[PDB]
Parts: structure tokens; sequence; C-alpha cells
RNA sequence: GAGUUGAAAAUAAGCAGAGAUCCGGAGAUUCCCGAAUAGGUCAACCUUUCGAACUUCUGCUGAAUCCAUGGGCAGGCAAGAGACAACCUGGCGAACUGAAACAUCUUAGUAGCCAGAGGAAAAGAAAGCAAAAGCGAUUCCCGUAGUAGCGGCGAGCGAAAUGGGAGCAGCCUAAACCGUGAAAACGGGGUUGUGGGAGAGCAAUACAAGCGUCGUGCUGCUAGGCGAAUCAGUGGAGUGCGGAACCCUAGAUGGUGAAAGUCCAGUAGCCGAAAGCAUCACUAGCUUAUGCUCUGACCCGAGUAGCAUGGGGCACGUGGAAUCCCGUGUGAAUCAGCAAGGACCACCUUGCAAGGCUAAAUACUCCUGGGUGACCGAUAGCGAAGUAGUACCGUGAGGGA
RNA sequence: AGUAACGCAAACAUUGGUGAGAAUCCAAUGCCCCGAAAACCUAAGGGUUCCUCCGCAAGGUUCGUCCACGGAGGGUGAGUCAGGGCCUAAGAUCAGGCCGAAAGGCGUAGUCGAUGGACAACAGGUGAAUAUUCCUGUACUACCCCUUGUUGGUCCCGAGG
RNA sequence: GUAGAGAAAAUGCCUCGAGCCAAUGUUCGAGUACCAGGCGCUACGGCGCUGAAGUAACCGAUGCCAUACUCCCAGGAAAAGCUCGAACGACCUUCAACAAAAGGGUACCUGUACCCGAAACCGACACAGGUAGGUAGGUAGAGAAUACCUAGGGGCGCGA
């Protein structure tokens, strides 16, 4: 019942990434890029996106940068579309 | 430790004086002994360590008076 | 001094087999940032002088200023309140100049 | 900029502020300096150095460089600052500059006035 | 102006109204963090408007517990347990925009 | 009390006489490591049953073993832990050196290490100094005095009383006995030295002394406000110069294009505190508390003092070696007594050990506020006037621009 | 003193291009060297040197348009690989306990501690910089749900391995 | 399977059992996937179609079967996972627990860049040096020596 750690769930997602490679990844993989907290997990991020936008998450992959900042690859299920969700935010 | 829990007795600094008045340090230790001491109230022995000078106190004043002055309960 | 300056203590390089002048500590007076040889310290400059000498020196000084001195009457009642303007006017009427030095003993 | 001329900071990382005797828009008169004997309204205040900028006084020609490649620069004339101790409040209906005082009114609001003439400076609702 | 009236309204609300209102802000800040990334028309003052409005609520929530006699050690436990049973939801701004 | 969102401009948006920014008092939050303390760990991370570990406190339960002990369970913003420049206390305790060598000796009970604690600490209310006259707790300074003495009588070490000042404060217990208890123990009683208590019998015992929690004011500190008096000319700038005026309970400082009593901030002087702290005063009411005869009956802090032996330390190196403090082994007396007065005996004088607490004068500066320098002015002064204990070097301690 | 030296005796050469400027940068052709390496992975360690664009003050033992240099931005994707969430050796700590001027020392269970044991994945493709990590296809491990049956199990403990 | 302190185990006794051991191999995975070559385009990068054959014999490992066997003296870790099972003791419970097949669904933390027989680690240097382990081609050859070559990487950072 307990999570791994305890902190602000609304801080798990700071902001997305806007790069020519990231935008290229949305159309090919149906994925999304998000900078995340260092203390975050794949479970909290999976639960997070399920609540904000109301969409299913096929898989989550993460990594820690050299600067101590964690990044999160989020692949949505094929039923939904990351490009459609992208336009809802404002970024293409 | 080489301290007597009852009387607080301990060793002291002492020098060994030669005929040439040369002085090397040494310690005059205490005549401590491991013994079983009888306790009339519970009617049983007690294992502990004290000096021979403290034995004469229990022999004179009794055990219950000596241990109380030190501030220790016999039941451990 | 070289003992109070921070650092030093260690011998930097050995006494021999080095083509350079011997050394005992980097914080030596013969190197910058080092000690001070016979520098000043907090001193008690106070000396003693006999009373009758100090009293005699004070008497003969006043006995020399007789030609440039005089006497006045009391004026404590003439100042019901403090006022530097009236005090200066009194010195002008007595023959003084506020520009120069002066002395009132009472 | 020179590293030691930075404004001194309090322990709370904030600068140490001075007390002034002027405001924005007050008409003044220069006591001494190059613009001595001129009147103008104060535009801005710099509390950290007690300097003030008045319109059309103490100006200097700046050679603006051409940040853009499509055109060249120009020579703009920009206004500089003056230390507030070299100016004095000024009244138009008397043409006499004097120092500043303070007096409480009947309403209970503290205000300042001109010592020599006697007018009020900080009239209400002026900003 | 938004200081005497802002605090007065919050001191009348119950704890549950204060709790759920904070959840709206924490999710509402996320939308502002999105607009900052998209370089859309966003007010930088809203970051301070909302961030300060949270502290005023947790401030009053603490003060109400002072009346009950709660210590510092106990209050942190209840603060964590409230975060253990937390659940994310969409903010109102997403619902008005999602169509 | 008018402009602001640090250094730090610029940009983009806000707050603000419906009184912001800012300045003080009391509070809130205070992520991870770190005494770290849920468990583990390669400090700032991991796993988690989600927990202040352990000791202490308050309860419950009750191994060998009857009472107990040890465990076990639970409660409890739950006392303690660690940090802290120097000074202070305690414990361990050097060597180079000096003696022109060196062991007794000196360096030295210093340095350093460990432990502990406070704003001071420690000491401290005579089993004391003194000498035939008197002083009346402890501590510090002057002086006695480099004297008396100690010392391979070598180097060197070094008092005390009398006297003069700073600063002054004295109190609480054990015991006899009376009640309560199987005892342990609780309460009352009592606390002194030209001896005092208990004991009995007389008296009259305690108002004016010392305390003093509700709190109430006084005075200061922690933000501030009022605050007098100058014009022109001198060619970058005038505070200087020349000329003419003014204030002063304000000619202390700093700043201002160039040196200022009269330009700015200020100073003299005056005013001012919701809240908090401190120094004082007042106030509960329980509070410690006052004297004469009778008795040489009962008590005066015991494995203590003293002695023998082995040592230490007292200015004093075993010396005639007391006084003070310890190890071993022995081992008294209770005012008709005991100790001390530099072996010891006698007489006299002084004092009452073996229980404890106690302010001030005194020592120190990682620091705070104010003030002053025949102190330095970038090779100086703190190592460091810039991201200095940084850069750099070293496995590390550590060194260090 | 404009002296010595410019770090092996594997070897460079031409054409063309870039550019203010080329023995030194790029490409092409030919020649030559290593080839149980002077080749490709990988552990420790280093800690952004990796990729792109721009630049050439200093740094490179010459030059420089280039660079492991400078500036800006970007880059490391795992249920199956490695380690931890499992085990233990050497050894280090150690509840209590013993000893000891202090600090602390010895020491029982227990706990830490891989250099070991235990435990589930490959091929191909994509490509400025990553992939057994992403995509495709085909598998594996653990847990849960579902369907019947059983209806006392789970630790401790004993033994095998 | 059975007896004894006696479930399992161990020991003793009785009994069934000619077959067992595992690298390799067969088949699916395995598609006209991959591929030489060819047909066209170009900014020359690759793109877009097409894409035949895809077998056998010999040599043969320092690798696998393999803690397989033989011999010898110096006599060759521990714990857990796993498996079997009674009693005592503890916890929990009629599914809410154990167990079997298929199907379906779900899936923690850190490292992952780059160099690594080196110009990036260790040697104060872009230093003729040191740096564990893995992969091990062709001709001659006993050979991982040696000589010349493949893949691939280089021509050694002053020159004439
Ligand atoms: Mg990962
Ligand atoms: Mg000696
Ligand atoms: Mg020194
Ligand atoms: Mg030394
Ligand atoms: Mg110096
Ligand atoms: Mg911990
Ligand atoms: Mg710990
Ligand atoms: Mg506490
Ligand atoms: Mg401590
Ligand atoms: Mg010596
Ligand atoms: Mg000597
Ligand atoms: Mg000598
Ligand atoms: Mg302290
Ligand atoms: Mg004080
Ligand atoms: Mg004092
Ligand atoms: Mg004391
Ligand atoms: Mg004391
Ligand atoms: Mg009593
Ligand atoms: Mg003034
Ligand atoms: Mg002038
Ligand atoms: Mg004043
Ligand atoms: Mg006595
Ligand atoms: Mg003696
Ligand atoms: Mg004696
Ligand atoms: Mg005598
Ligand atoms: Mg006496
Ligand atoms: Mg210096
Ligand atoms: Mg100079
Ligand atoms: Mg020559
Ligand atoms: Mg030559
Ligand atoms: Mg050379
Ligand atoms: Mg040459
Ligand atoms: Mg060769
Ligand atoms: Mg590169
Ligand atoms: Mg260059
Ligand atoms: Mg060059
Ligand atoms: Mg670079
Ligand atoms: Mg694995
Ligand atoms: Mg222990
Ligand atoms: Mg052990
Ligand atoms: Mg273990
Ligand atoms: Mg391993
Ligand atoms: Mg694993
Ligand atoms: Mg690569
Ligand atoms: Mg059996
Ligand atoms: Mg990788
Ligand atoms: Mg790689
Ligand atoms: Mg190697
Ligand atoms: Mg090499
Ligand atoms: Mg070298
Ligand atoms: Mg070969
Ligand atoms: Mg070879
Ligand atoms: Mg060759
Ligand atoms: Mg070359
Ligand atoms: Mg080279
Ligand atoms: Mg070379």
């Amino acid at each position: 019942k307990y999570p791994r750690r305890i902190l602000d769930v609304y801080q798990i997602l700071q902001s997305p990434i806007i790069t020519e490679a990231a935008i290229k990844n949305i159309a090919d993989e149906n994925s999304l890029l998000f900078t995340v907290d260092v203390r975050a997990d794949k479970k909290m991020i999976r639960e997070a996106i399920s609540n904000f936008f109301g969409v299913k998450v096929r898989k989550v992959n993460t990594l820690i940068r050299p600067d101590g900042t964690k990044k999160a690859y989020i692949m949505l299920n094929k039923e939904y579309n990351a490009s459609e969700l992208a336009k809802k935010i404002g970024i293409f | 430790r080489r301290i007597c829990p009852f009387t607080g007795k301990k060793s002291n600094k002492a020098n060994r004086v030669s005929h040439s008045n040369h002085k090397t340090k040494r310690l005059q230790f205490v005549n401590l002994q491991y013994k079983r001491v009888w306790w009339e109230a519970g009617k049983r022995f007690v294992k502990l360590r004290l000096s021979t000078k403290a034995l004469k106190t229990i022999e004179k004043n009794g055990l219950d008076a000596v241990a109380k002055k030190a501030g220790i309960d016999l039941r451990k | 001094t070289r003992a109070e300056v921070r650092g030093g203590g260690r011998k930097p390089y050995p006494q021999k087999k080095t083509g350079r002048a011997r050394r005992g500590s980097q914080r030596s007076p013969l190197r910058p940032g080092g000690g001070v040889i016979f520098g000043p310290k907090p001193r008690d400059w106070t000396i003693k002088m006999n009373k009758k000498e100090r009293r005699l020196a004070l008497s003969t000084a006043i006995a020399s200023a007789v030609g440039n001195s005089f006497v006045v009457e009391e004026f404590a009642e003439n100042f019901e309140k403090p006022k530097t303007k009236d005090f200066i006017a009194a010195m002008q009427r007595w023959g003084l100049d506020p520009a120069e030095k002066s002395l009132f003993f009472l | 900029i020179k590293r030691w001329e930075r404004k001194d900071c309090k322990p709370n990382s904030l600068p140490k502020l001075h007390k002034m005797h002027v405001k924005v828009g007050d008409t003044v008169k220069v006591i001494s300096g190059g613009e001595k004997g001129k009147i103008g309204e104060i535009s801005k205040i710099h509390k950290h150095n007690s300097t003030v900028i008045i319109k059309d006084l103490n100006l200097k020609t700046k050679h603006v460089k051409s940040k853009e490649e499509g055109e060249q620069g120009q020579i703009i004339k920009i206004e500089a600052a003056i230390h507030s101790s070299n100016v004095m409040l000024y009244s138009k209906e008397q043409e006499v500059a004097s120092r500043v005082g303070h007096k409480i009114l009947e309403d209970g609001r503290k205000v300042r006035y001109l010592i020599k003439t006697g007018e009020i400076v900080d009239t209400p609702d002026r900003w | 102006v938004k200081k005497e009236d802002e605090l007065k309204e919050l001191r009348t609300k119950t704890n549950e109204q204060l709790n759920e209102e904070i959840l709206q802000l924490k999710g509402e800040l996320f939308m502002l963090r999105l607009q900052r990334s998209a370089r859309e028309n966003f007010k930088p003052s809203d970051f301070g408007r909302m961030r300060k409005r949270v502290a005023r609520m947790l401030t009053v929530k603490r003060e109400r517990e002072i009346e009950q006699g709660v210590g510092k050690r106990l209050s942190r436990k209840l603060d964590k347990a409230w975060k253990r049973s937390i659940v994310v939801r969409p903010p109102p701004s997403l619902k008005k925009l999602q169509e």
C-alpha cells in the first residue's frame, strides 16, 4: 500500500522537452518526453499520466543525466495518440 | 576496572626509589578478590569483586549498610 | 613573530645536496609573509614623575602667563539659560577673540 | 564596472538604503555642479547612491553602435544622474529655493514644507 | 485589498475545503509549467500568486492545530499520511480546455 | 512612509496612500546527510512492517527462583546523547634543554592526549593563624622579599605571619530523644566551641528580619520621529581663495565632481513601544527564626584518626621532618575527650576532623555594541582587501599561494 | 643564443577542393606499416574528453582553416545485461558479557561484507551522438485474475541436496 | 516396502527394474527475411524496384559432453535458494489458505555516453614506460614463435 518515497505528486512532472529529436519521436513511437524529479519512479509517473490526461501508459523508461536531472520516456498505448495530446498542450 | 565499587578505593601513583634516588613510575594496586558473599535477607550468595579492606567493613557494619552507602542494589 | 605567524614548523627541503641557501621554515623573517624581528607589541608607556616636580612645573607655567592674563567677577547668574551667542558677546566685551585659544579657570 | 563599488549589502542579502529629501516630479534647483542654476522635475531616484536624474539636465552624447547589420548607429543624447546634495527644492510662485522641514497637520498626516517661504510640497494624490 | 479579504475567507472554511483547494493549485501550477515550455501567453505573476496562496492555507491549517494542542512531531506524521492517501486528478483548467 | 520584485543591469509580468518594498517583537514551515536515533550503508543513498535506536521515566505482564532479577508488551513534541576559540577542573604525563659532561636535580606537574563543566570555574564558613599580645570563611592585587630557608649546599628553587586595598554571606544535614514502622525508613526535634544539644523544671517566646510562585507598575534594551544657520565670483567641478552674513544645549563623524558648523545623512536636546527580554519595587501565604536555673548519667559523623612499612606532595631533595594526601597491614577515644602549635614529652593557648551547598572581588575572547590609536596601507596588516583555506601538491594526516 | 633540442630509422607522394592564408585540414588515387596488434569488446579508474554548429586569444614542442583546446546547444531509454531488493567466506563490527586511568580492548549469537553461490532473451532492423535497453518477430521468469479440486495452512524445527 | 529411540533421513533387511548418461543432431523458429548482381534517380547521399543459388566432402580445436575416466599425495570453502517430512512451540484461517493445466493481464532502484595493449587511467608532459580479463583468420610452420597478408586500424604533431 505504501509508495517507495513520499513527496509532492504534482512535482513529479516539471515540464516537457522541446527538441527536433523529441518531436520526431512522437510520430514514430507514440511517445512523450518529460523531465522528472530525481526521487521519482516509473510507478508514480505511470499513475500520474493516468490522472492528468486520462490516458493509458504502455511503458515508461527513465535515465539520470550527468547534471543530476532525471528524464522520462513515456510510451502511450496505440489506442491513444501522443500527437493529439501534444496539440492539447500547445507543443507540436 | 580495578576500582572497588564499595569504598571507591583505587591505585595511586608511586615511584620506585633506588639507592641512587632514581625514580621509575609504578602503581600500588588494590588487593581485590573475587568472592561469594552471603546475603542474609534473600539467604543466598552474591558474586562480586571488592578489596580486603572492604571485607572488614561488612564484617563490622554489615552488608546492607555498606552497599547502601555506595548506592547499589544487590539484586542485579 | 615567527612563532605566532600561521604555518611554518616543517623543514621545506633538506640541509644538504641542494644548490641553495639553507632554510628552516617558510615563515622566517627573511621571506615575505613571515615573522617580524623585534617588532612592536602592546606596550605600557606609563612612567613616573615626582609630585613636587609636576606641581612645580604647573606653578611656574601659570606664573609666566601673568602678562597675558587677568581676572573677572562671577557671572553664573547672568545666564538663566544656555546661550552661546551671549557667551561670545561677553568675551568680546572683556577683550577676547574667539578665533584664538583661551582658558577660563573657576 | 569596478568590483568594490558595488552597493553594500545587509546580512539578509539586501542592499543598504539611504534616506532622501526628494521625490519623483518635485521641482528643484541645482546648488552646484555643471548645471548650476537650473530647474527641472525629477524623473527617477537611485536610493543606493543618493543620486537623482532630472530631465534635460546633465546630458552626454552616447555613441550607440549598430547592433543590426542592416543599418548604422547614431549619436543619442542621454540624461545622467546628479547627487541629491547638489540640488534644492524650488517654488514657482516665489522663485526662491530653500531647505526642507516637517510639520504635522490637523488631519494627522505628516508633511514637509519650505522653511523660508512656507508652502507645502507633498500635496495629496500626486503620482 | 486581497490581504484582509483573502485570509478572512480561508479562516472560515473547514479543513476539507482548504485541503481540496490546495490540490487544485498544485495541479493548476502544472498547466503554468506547460505554458512556460510552449512560450504561450502566460503571466509570470501567477507563479507567485498561486505559490503564496498555498502557504497561506497551510499556515492557517497549522494554526488550527495549535488550538488543538498538536506538537511538531505529530503534525509531520499526519502531513505524510495525508500524502500517502493522495490521488492526482485533472485540474479545472484542463477540463474547461479538453473539450 | 513612497516607489518596488537581492548582489545585478536587461527582459516579461505584477504589488502599491484601501499604506506595498523595507525595519523590529512573537510564531509557522524547515527536503537529504550529519549526535542520526526504523533497519542497512562506500556521509548527502538504499530497503522498508513506516518506526525518536539505546539508557532513564510512567504502566501492564511476571524465566531458571518463593520474594526478586532478567526479559516481553504499551504509553509518553520524552529527561539525557552531540557540538563549543580561549580561560577553568580532573586523569595520564614527556623530551630536547640548563647543570658549560651526566644519573640526584632543572626544563615541569609545562607541553600534548583523554574526560567534564560554567559564564566564570575551582576554593570556601577554622579539629585554622598566632604566641602570652591578638586576629576571626574563601579568592585576588601591593608589600613583606628574592628575606627566612631548601639544594651533588652545584645549577638553580623559594615561602609565611604582621601590615595596606579590592570585595564581603553565611547556611542546610547525621546522631541523643519523641512518635510512626518487622526492618529499611518517614515526620518532629537539633547543628555548636570562653563548649553546644538532648534531658527535665521555670518561664512569654517568635509583629517589626530573611524569603516570596497570581501578577501590577517603574526604569532600560530589542524598530523610529522632531531637529537651528549662506549667497555670489573665481572658465571641468568650489566645501578652498577673496568679499559679505548667520546658527550653536548642535565646530561628533561620514558623504557630496575640490578640503563644509550653516548642501545631504546626522549630531546636541527632546519625544516614542502593541509585543518580548532584563534590572528594580510591590503582592499572596505557607514561611527559617529570639531567654533563666538543675545535670560533672544520654549524643559530638569509625574500619576513621593514629601506628608500622612503601611512596607522593607541601618553598622544604628523608633530613631533627612536623603539617597535608594515598596503596598494603594493623587499629583508638567521645568534652573527665580528641587534634594542632615543624621529632617527641610536660604545661598553657587555640580549635572541634572523618557529611554537604554557597554570590561578589579574579582569569579568557570564536564573538556582540560603542569608543580610541605617535598601529599596517597591497612583499605591509589576519594565511586570505577578487569564487582563501580557494587554486595547486599529497593515498592520507596535512601543507598551502 | 636565436645556440642545443623539437620524443624512435612504419614513408610518404600527387591531383582537386575549402580558405585572407595550406608540407600539416577534407576527399580521391597510389605507395608503405601493425595484423596473439599499432585490431574489436570489457573491468577498475578518469568524469562529459562523446555528437552538431561557431571560433582560432592562449594550449599543440612547427604550421593550422583542424583538435581530447575555447563558446553555445544536444546526447546515455532495460522484468531478462551488471549490482542492490537473496546467501555467505576472508575480514571488519557486536546486543548482552569479561577486562581496563581515560579513549578503549577481548568476545557470543546476530548483522554487514564479491573477487564466489543463487536467479528469467535472442536474431534482425532503425541511426548526427544510445540500444540484448527503442521498433519488428519469436521466447523466458515472477506475481495476480479466472476455472475445478483439496480442504488446514504459514514460520520455527529435523534431514537430504 | 519394512524393523528398531524411529515422519523424512540414516543404518540393517527384503523387493521391482536392461537399460541409463549428454555435447551434438532432427524438426519448427525461418521469411523469396538476409544476399551477390541487375534495372532507374539524383543534391551522389543513398533511395526505389528486382534479387538467382543458399549443397557436399576433407582437416579440426587450447572450446562442449566433463567435478567422464585413470593415477597420485599435499587430500582438495561456507550459507541460502531448491526438495522431503513428524512431534513440541508460535501466527492465521472455509478460503480469506495450499496445490495442478490452459488462457489472459501486469512488470521496482542504480549503472548504460566516450577513451581503455591509451594523447582521456597510472607515470608532474599529447612521456619510446606500466595496466586484470575476453574474442583468436589465411600461406609456410610442431606452434598463440617467426616472415608476408585478410578483416579492421594506422603512416608515429616540425620540415626541406
Ligand atoms: Mg535504467
Ligand atoms: Mg628524568
Ligand atoms: Mg611554529
Ligand atoms: Mg617542529
Ligand atoms: Mg605578516
Ligand atoms: Mg539511520
Ligand atoms: Mg548508525
Ligand atoms: Mg530532551
Ligand atoms: Mg557531551
Ligand atoms: Mg632529561
Ligand atoms: Mg647539559
Ligand atoms: Mg652544555
Ligand atoms: Mg558553554
Ligand atoms: Mg555577567
Ligand atoms: Mg566575575
Ligand atoms: Mg562553585
Ligand atoms: Mg564546592
Ligand atoms: Mg530523621
Ligand atoms: Mg540641518
Ligand atoms: Mg561657493
Ligand atoms: Mg542622540
Ligand atoms: Mg564533629
Ligand atoms: Mg616530610
Ligand atoms: Mg598528627
Ligand atoms: Mg613546638
Ligand atoms: Mg587551632
Ligand atoms: Mg598579504
Ligand atoms: Mg605600491
Ligand atoms: Mg655555442
Ligand atoms: Mg652547432
Ligand atoms: Mg633532449
Ligand atoms: Mg640541431
Ligand atoms: Mg616489419
Ligand atoms: Mg570531438
Ligand atoms: Mg592561436
Ligand atoms: Mg602554433
Ligand atoms: Mg569542445
Ligand atoms: Mg542477471
Ligand atoms: Mg556492550
Ligand atoms: Mg561473532
Ligand atoms: Mg547476511
Ligand atoms: Mg561477483
Ligand atoms: Mg538480481
Ligand atoms: Mg558509440
Ligand atoms: Mg522411518
Ligand atoms: Mg549503451
Ligand atoms: Mg558503449
Ligand atoms: Mg590489457
Ligand atoms: Mg603504452
Ligand atoms: Mg617522470
Ligand atoms: Mg595464424
Ligand atoms: Mg609475432
Ligand atoms: Mg607486413
Ligand atoms: Mg606526418
Ligand atoms: Mg605526438
Ligand atoms: Mg614526433
